[PDB]
């Protein structure tokens, strides 16, 4: 935690999201590492 | 879907433009107004006392200001303006409308972010000035002020004041005033129109030149931007002639023949400008099917708008009512085939399929072939068979050759076999698996392979796959006179087709079977009917069912279907004839026969570099990005438009096109478009072009803003900046959709475009284009240029500032304070101060002590120099220790900041007057991330004789900075007492000096504010207007 | 007071306020003044689980 | 006075290209992709896949392998920095094996 | 993911940042107090033996 806010580097799934712009390798991938979770602890 | 759209779609940029009013970017101003009434000089003697209209201001301040447009009068507002405030105001929010995000004072602006932040203001300034300088019209003059001139008449109400402010030649000269002695010394014949293009009696000039107020330097902008858009002219024959290349023929349009009026009507680009759009088209789309389709849809209608062959299966079900069979038998081939055919979309869908290989494969899809593979034994699957049969061929798909065999080898199973490659893709294999040219068996290149004695019909069956499948060819289409080529990797006008193309040599067809298709489903029938004759496989069926089974092949194979004579000699042409009116150009790849080698196996695009790569050609082949997708045809469909083909009665080609494509062109979105790519390029450059100011690229460019501090730029820092970059491009162009998104991603530091694609055999191909020019790169580059001298007029100071008291009665400008006083690095006995500076404080009466940088320690008294950065990271520690002794003590610091906003201050010189106040403040509001604009304090000068008083002062400059002065006590005959600067000559050259030429200019080390400009009045007709059509 | 912290004193305070805290103390196992081991009476294995 | 690292380190500089490929963790990734590549082209490795999806799964690896993160630059600049800026004050010192 | 989707502030400036990340970290520290700690620790350990 003190790590996580002492760090200016910031985790922002979206650019995945963004690249893929989307059966598909592209959705499967996609749905697979499931952006929207926030938790990376 | 928002990418789809722009497909089919994109906002055409709004080009042309109009200002009728004065082409100028600097305005002057009044800052202390004039001493009058005075005690001195009677009120008689000035002009401004007999409602005289001046030229300039008349009082005892005025300076210059930049202001977009502020005289201007235009048809449409690119919304992209800067504006700046009097010196005596505030001007801050300028220069923090970037990435100061994280300044949280209203007051103050982050330095490191100047840079970036001038940058995109300069931007703004060619955008906002990107007009053609329209003429209006003239009235002789009635008075003697000027020798019978033409004065030129701006539009609009409360006018009047214009023809003062246009023209200062025609001021009245009775003063001594410090304006009527300028006015007086200017040449007199320089006013008013200069010179003309009447060609037509009793219709507009077509241009004009003439003199009157105006910058040299939003002249040239516009200057340069006409003559981009001149370039891109072309002219009604020009369009007769391209359009009618087109249509083969077909439809027919004319242009007039006589003396026009000039007409401006920009369309025509650089090959190079195509491709490069191509690309960035072709880009936003790679792998995601669901952005094509709607593409071919369209095409698919546009065709069967346009297409004399109409499908009707009722075709088939007649001749199959008149098969001979019995009864009593179990099957019945003449039903089962009918039922199996269930009597379009996925035809024409197919054929558009063939522009765009590129990115798009059409395949059967899966759902085509029999669930477990089928069985020689089944009638029903022996049809399925024949649709596969007859329907691959027409599939972009390279494999289908490999296909179409295997599907019959997956029936054989048991019956005939043959030797397969390995364990994995065996001879049970699902045909629709071998996509791939590694998958295409030994047997299937080497037909020796396969038995002609233990597998007779799948040998023949190969052997007719290699001697019949269709052979490719190519028509040609478009001209590119007008349109250039957005081919990549085909030459101009070339068309390829997976098929042969022997155009038709007359114009009422006739049913013919000497097509190459016809002769395949011929084949195939012929095959079939002798696999049912085999002597080991036409005993299980009863003597009655082969009868029939054979009729019924011999109706199918002698069938009147019109589909294969059409594809021969018809359907090229449609093609050749809509691909040049198609938003999204053909994008095709080499159709190889049966020549694996050579089959594509891959096409990417890269629009980024590697490491320490600089040139395209190396990091091609490591940085793209793979692109396309499969497309699933229905194959049962396609065959059934195969089978029952059917033109109409009679059918008289000749005249049936000319009525069908007529409509078709008269839809100029194809020119519209044109425009758009030029557009996109410009914004290419333009981005790669300022972010190798803020960060370090590969390509080589100028470079004139690098006094202005900046930030160590991150990727992140990058992209941010580039957004706004495109922002306000789209904002000046009106456009909703995308630009520069597609390039965006990520990192743009190290843009670059270029396309490959690669066959079997591993040889590659790539497709670097050439960058074409920027006029909007170009300006920008030019501003900057002349940013680097006229920098004060755009609210900068240069240099650095020294807080020192300095207080006596002398009226210097703070702005040009006096040489004695300012003192540098290189200066004996001053202590530079660094990094591992601290401060040792004083103990029992001694003095307290910072640290020098050399690890000298000193007491708080001297010339020092702090590197702005220095105070910043101490703010508080600092004011606390220092300000003490800079207010009453004997210290003076010099802050090195390279470039800085200002503010003015101006006082009463015969009262007291202390900046301390405002100067503590400053210093006090200082952070690690924002500084206020650093405040002068400067007297107002006199035209008389005044008393005097102390001053105290804490705030000079290093160098010069009160350029942005115009002119004191404008209206009084002479500076007394305070900075005495007359009229800048220099900035009316062309009227002060009567040896220059009257088109002479001064950039980029001067901005003349009055200069010769050429004003047209060209037509902007639509296409439809001048370019008519013959129904 | 222009200045606003980045990142903001509150935000790290309370983190190193919660890293400060030293690892808390394992009696399970050893003997009392009395000279009975204190803990539960289980597996080795279990425990660890 | 050491403290060991799983990792190679650099030293700071945001000004870092994001697709450097000297930097070990961003080559990895590279690597990883360029592998599966070479994997799925033949489609030797997948029959039962009706479709050719070679070009698609290209592609997805291809946007993977270029994709603009900065985190190995981080891992590999900032990262270290920070751990050792906490080390001496944190309350259980560290306890590494080479 | 983490790995995948990383970036920085656009107005990041290590310099100010960290120094801003130090000071209320370091202000809280307890270097000094845990060493005397582990100055009786080990008394404690020699005395028993």
């Amino acid at each position: 935690v003190l790590l996580q806010r002492i760090s200016p580097l910031q985790i922002d799934p979206t650019i995945i999201s963004n690249t893929m712009s989307t059966l598909s390798p592209a959705s499967s991938i996609l749905g697979k590492l499931r952006p929207s979770n926030s938790d990376f602890s | 879907n928002k990418k789809t759209a722009q497909l089919l779609h994109a906002d055409t940029p709004r080009l042309v433009t109009w200002d009728a009013g004065l082409c100028t970017s600097f305005k002057i101003v009044p800052i202390v107004p004039a001493q009058v009434p005075q005690d001195v000089l009677a009120y008689t003697f000035f002009t401004s006392s007999y409602a005289i209209q001046s030229p300039f201001p008349e009082a005892a301040v005025s300076r210059i200001v930049v202001h977009t447009r502020w005289a201007s009068n235009v048809d449409f507002d690119r919304d992209s303006s800067v504006i700046m405030a009097p010196p005596t105001e505030n001007n801050i929010h300028l220069f923090k409308q970037l990435l100061n995000t994280e300044t949280l004072s209203v007051r103050g602006a982050n330095p490191l972010m100047f840079r970036a932040n001038v940058l995109h203001m300069l931007l703004e300034f060619v955008l906002d000035n990107l007009y053609l300088n329209r003429h209006t019209g003239f009235s002789q003059d009635h008075t003697p002020f000027t020798e019978g001139a033409n004065l030129r008449s701006l539009p609009g109400p409360d006018a009047e004041k214009w023809y003062s402010i246009m023209y200062p030649t025609r001021m009245g000269t009775p003063n001594v005033s410090k304006i009527c002695n300028f006015v007086a010394s200017c040449v007199r014949n320089r006013v008013g129109r200069f010179d003309r293009a009447q060609m037509m009696n009793g219709a507009m000039s077509e241009w004009v030149d003439v003199f009157e107020t105006s910058d040299a330097l939003t002249v040239s902008i516009r200057g340069r931007w006409m003559a981009r858009l001149a370039r891109m002219n072309i002219n009604p024959t020009e369009i007769e002639w391209a359009l009618t290349e087109c249509a083969q023929g077909y439809v027919t349009v004319t242009s007039p023949y006589a003396p026009s009026v000039n007409r401006l009507m920009p369309y025509r680009i650089s090959n190079a400008e195509r491709q490069i759009s191509q690309i960035i088209r072709i880009m936003n789309i790679g792998n995601n099917a669901t952005v094509i389709q709607p593409v071919l849809q369209d095409i698919s209608v546009l065709l069967q708008r346009i297409s004399p062959l109409q499908i009707d299966p009722t075709i088939i079900s007649n001749t199959m009512s008149t098969v001979s069979e019995s009864t009593t038998q179990t099957l019945s081939p003449a039903s089962s085939i009918l039922g199996k055919l269930r009597p379009f979309s996925s035809f024409r869908v197919a054929l558009a399929g063939w522009l765009y290989n590129g990115v798009v494969t059409t395949v059967i899809d899966d759902s085509s072939y029999p669930k477990d593979g089928g069985s020689v034994t089944s009638l029903e699957n022996l049809w399925d068979f024949f649709i596969l049969a007859l329907a691959l061929p027409l599939t972009t798909d390279p494999c289908a050759p490999v296909k179409a065999f295997m599907t019959l080898a997956n029936m054989m199973v048991g019956f005939e076999t043959i030797p397969m490659d390995n364990q994995i893709y065996t001879q049970s294999r699902r045909a629709s698996a071998f996509s791939t040219p590694h998958t295409w068996p030994r047997c299937f290149m080497n037909i020796q392979l396969i038995s002609p004695i233990d597998a007779p019909i799948l040998r023949q069956w190969a052997e007719i796959i290699h001697r019949y499948w269709p052979n490719p060819s190519q028509i040609r289409y478009g001209a590119p006179n007008v349109f250039g080529s957005a081919n990549l990797f085909t030459p101009p006008e070339v068309l390829l087709l997976p098929i042969d193309h022997q155009p038709a040599n007359v114009t009422t067809p006739t049913l013919d079977f000497t097509n190459e298709l016809t002769n395949w489903r011929a084949r195939v029938c012929e095959l079939m009917k002798n696999l049912v004759d085999n002597q080991r496989y036409q005993p299980g069926w009863t003597q009655s069912l082969v009868s029939s089974m054979r009729g019924t092949l011999d109706k199918l194979k002698l069938i009147k279907s019109m589909t294969p004579m059409y594809l021969q000699q018809l359907a090229p042409v449609e093609l050749a004839v809509i691909a040049p009116m198609l938003p999204f150009p053909p994008f095709q790849v080499p159709y190889v026969r049966l020549d694996r080698d050579r089959v594509p196996t891959m096409v990417g695009v890269t629009r980024q570099s590697r490491d320490t790569i600089t040139q395209p050609a190396l990091s091609l082949s490591t940085t793209n990005t793979t692109v396309g997708v499969p497309l699933a045809l229905d194959a049962r469909a396609i065959t059934v438009a195969l089978l029952s083909g059917k033109y109409p009665p009679d059918l008289v080609t000749n005249v049936w096109y000319a009525d069908a494509i007529y409509p078709m062109y008269a839809d100029t979105e194809v020119f519209s478009n044109l425009q758009r790519d030029m557009i996109t390029c410009e914004a290419v450059q333009t981005l790669v072009t300022l972010v190798a100011q803020i960060s370090e690229t590969q390509y080589p460019v100028d470079r004139y803003l690098d006094w202005i501090p900046s930030l160590r730029a991150s990727a992140a820092t990058a992209a941010t900046f580039a957004e706004w970059v495109n922002t306000s491009m789209k904002t000046a162009f009106d456009l909703s959709d995308m630009l520069l998104e597609p390039l965006l991603s990520g990192d743009p530091r190290m843009t670059q475009l270029a396309i490959q694609y690669q066959q079997y055999n591993g040889r590659t191909f790539n497709v670097i284009p050439e960058m074409p020019g920027s006029v909007i790169a170009d300006c920008v580059q030019l501003t900057a240029e002349v940013f680097n001298h006229e920098y004060n007029l755009f609210g900068i100071a240069r240099g650095d500032i020294i807080i020192g008291r300095v207080q006596s009665t002398h009226l210097w400008s703070p702005l040009a304070p006096p040489p004695d006083l300012v003192f540098d690095r290189d200066t004996p006995g001053v202590h530079i101060f660094g990094r591992d500076c601290r401060i040792s404080f004083g103990m029992n009466g001694a003095a307290p002590m910072i640290r020098d940088e050399t690890g000298m320690m000193v007491p708080f008294e001297g010339n020092w120099i702090f590197p702005l950065a220095l105070w910043q990271m101490n703010t508080r520690y600092f004011n606390q220790q220092f300000d003490a002794w800079i207010k009453t003590g004997e210290l003076r610091i010099r802050i090195e900041m390279g470039a800085y906003p200002y503010m003015l201050h101006y006082y009463d010189p015969r009262q007291y007057a202390n900046a301390w106040n405002l100067t503590s403040a400053w210093l006090e509001e200082i952070t690690p991330t924002s500084i206020p604009s650093v405040p002068f304090m400067v007297p107002i000068s006199s035209d008389h004789d005044i008393s005097s008083a102390p001053a105290v002062q804490y705030i000079i400059s290093t160098e010069y900075n009160d350029r942005s002065l115009f002119c004191t006590n404008s209206s009084s005959p002479q500076t007394i007492a305070g900075p005495d600067k007359h009229i800048p000559v220099e900035r009316y050259n062309i009227l002060t000096n009567p040896d220059a030429p009257p088109t002479q200019i001064q950039l980029p080390e001067v901005v003349d504010l009055y200069n010769v400009v050429t004003r047209y009045a060209y037509e902007t007709p639509p296409i439809t207007a001048v370019v008519m059509g013959v129904p | 007071e222009q200045y606003r912290a980045r990142p903001g004193i509150a935000s790290v305070q309370r983190a190193t306020e919660s890293a400060e805290l030293p690892m808390k103390n394992n009696d399970e196992g050893t003997p009392d003044k009395k000279g009975n081991t204190r803990g539960d009476l289980v597996n080795e294995h279990s425990e660890a689980k």
